[PDB]
């Protein structure tokens, strides 16, 4: 949502398959940790996290990376219903894990902010809008079984 | 926000690299917030906000140099910004969730033009800044 | 997010004792002083340019009153709020344009207009009741979203 | 968010009547807030939660302290609060989220028992004040 429209179903893809998909997961996930601090909380058992180059060099946080960019992908797959699709990662991330959902929005963001780094130009705005219409349709099927 | 010193040289080293590129980042930037989130087209009904438009382009450089006086006035923000409060929050009266979305915009256009400085640490600094400049503008 | 037995009692026992005559518009009024921002969505209403002349305002009263119905309307099908509110979510976010973050700013006023009103009585489990309502409600206003 | 003098005016105004009722008044916004939010409860992991408790009425008076000494340096608070500042956001790493919680659970504690004080304008400055409270509280510096 809102739907993407097929150039922008197109643009979207095109670009996903630049992105090393064991490698851009930590760096999204890493940054959310040190951008906005308090999300460390939730990521007690990785060790080290006290300084920015640690979170980025904590290897946990890079193997745990790769399995956001999994549900990610996972969700590229199936803009039919990312609610479906988030159905178990939702209750497990709401109910069982507390975490407020505006977090969901902001991972979305360092995420988009991450490809942007990566793709410089070639991350142009329209490209950026489809990409926000996933971040988002993505935040809200997570934050699901909150409404 | 309150700005660590750490935070306060990193923004104006980030902030050092956008240089004469000003006006073109806020260019970007507002095109990115008006394609990604069309309601903020709201606030400027009577504006030509196509692509390369002179009108975004002229208030892209506005936006951008407001910036660079933040910046230079980072321990004095509410004063240097008195008079674009009044504007932003008693004339204007942008919901804050707008400055939400240009600061992320901003954050995006930084990443895709300074991939070098754009690390870890600089995002967190510029995040916090953008921030500080928000809260400063949504209030009277 | 479901109340029980006894906070769906004490909910309703509350409501049937409020003033539906004031209480809506003292919350859009405070929300309009508190969040002037969200004054921009009112420029029909007339002068809104202090506190007292936004809760003296005719226009805020009155419109208050409309506010407090669809919130004492979710009160009684708090089942399904989701269709209850399906065409003012259609008004808010698509017409209006509001965003969803003050929905929740509203039920959180509504929320402190009633604890200034009943005092001690409006206890902390009650008010954790009430919570779960205008959550519920401002869930349902933002159901477009989703 | 920067307070204005007619801010300042008005909460310190309002919070003089709070008084001696500050640890009373700390512990219900405290309670209110575990109650209404009990995701909030487990920031607390090794409290006495229930009503009445030693450990939550003894907890919210530090609060309500910590609010008289933010009163007492409105205009100098980052470095009068630096404390808590470290405490909240560096080591506890609170979800930003909580602190709008507790402001809200302590203004409607705040209606509830000064139904005179809290005019709309009152409320209002009290809002500003409790979120410039807050932001100091999320922030590392
Ligand atoms: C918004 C996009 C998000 C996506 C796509 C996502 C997806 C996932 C996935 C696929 C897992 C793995 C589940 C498993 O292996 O059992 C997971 C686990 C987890 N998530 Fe995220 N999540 C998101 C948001 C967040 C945010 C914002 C936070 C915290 C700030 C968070 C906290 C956690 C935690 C604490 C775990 C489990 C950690 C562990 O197993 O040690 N999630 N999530
Ligand atoms: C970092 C955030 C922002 C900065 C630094 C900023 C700065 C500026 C500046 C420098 C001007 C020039 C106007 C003057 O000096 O008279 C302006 C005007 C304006 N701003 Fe922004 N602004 C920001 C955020 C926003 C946002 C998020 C919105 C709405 C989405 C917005 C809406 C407007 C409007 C509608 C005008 C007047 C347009 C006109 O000239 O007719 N501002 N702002
Ligand atoms: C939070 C719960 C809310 C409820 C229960 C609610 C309820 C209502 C109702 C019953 C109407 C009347 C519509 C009609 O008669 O066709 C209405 C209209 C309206 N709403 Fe609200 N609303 C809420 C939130 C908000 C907020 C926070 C804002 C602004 C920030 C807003 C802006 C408006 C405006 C501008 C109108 C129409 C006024 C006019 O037509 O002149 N709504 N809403
Ligand atoms: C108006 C907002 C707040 C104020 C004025 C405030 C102030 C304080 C004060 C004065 C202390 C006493 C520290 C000590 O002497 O040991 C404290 C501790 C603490 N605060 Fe709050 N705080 C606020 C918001 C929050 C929120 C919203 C949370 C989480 C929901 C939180 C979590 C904690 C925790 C976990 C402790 C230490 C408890 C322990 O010993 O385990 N703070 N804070």
């Amino acid at each position: 949502m809102v739907h993407l429209t097929p150039v922008e179903k197109s643009a979207v893809t095109a670009l996903w398959g630049k992105v090393n998909v064991d490698e851009v997961g930590g760096e999204a996930l890493g940054r959310l940790l040190v951008v906005y601090p308090w999300t460390q909380r939730f990521f007690e058992s990785f060790g080290d996290l006290s300084t920015p180059d640690a979170v980025m060099g904590n290897p946990k946080v890079k193997a745990h990376g790769k399995k956001v960019l999994g549900a990610f992908s996972d969700g590229l797959a199936h803009l039919d219903n990312l609610k479906g699709t988030f159905a178990t990662l939702s209750e497990l991330h709401c109910d069982k894990l507390h975490v407020d959902p505006e977090n969901f929005r902001l991972l979305g963001n360092v995420l988009v902010c991450v490809l942007a780094h990566h793709f410089g130009k070639e991350f142009t705005p329209p490209v950026q809008a489809a990409y926000q219409k996933v971040v988002a349709g993505v935040a809200n099927a997570l934050a699901h079984k909150y409404h | 926000m309150v700005l660590s010193p750490a935070d306060k040289t990193n923004v104006k080293a980030a902030w050092g690299k956008v240089g004469a590129h000003a006006g073109e980042y806020g260019a970007e930037a507002l095109e990115r917030m008006f394609l990604s989130f069309p309601t903020t087209k709201t606030y400027f009904p009577h504006f030509d906000l196509s692509h390369g438009s002179a009108q975004v382009k002229g208030h892209g450089k506005k936006v951008a140099d407001a910036l660079t006086n933040a910046v230079a006035h980072v321990d004095d923000m509410p004063n240097a910004l008195s008079a674009l409060s009044d504007l932003h929050a008693h004339k204007l009266r942008v919901d804050p969730v707008n400055f939400k979305l240009l600061s992320h915009c901003l954050l995006v256009t930084l990443a895709a033009h300074l991939p070098a400085e754009f690390t870890p640490a600089v995002h967190a600094s510029l995040d916090k800044f953008l921030a500080s400049v928000s809260t400063v503008l949504t209030s009277k």
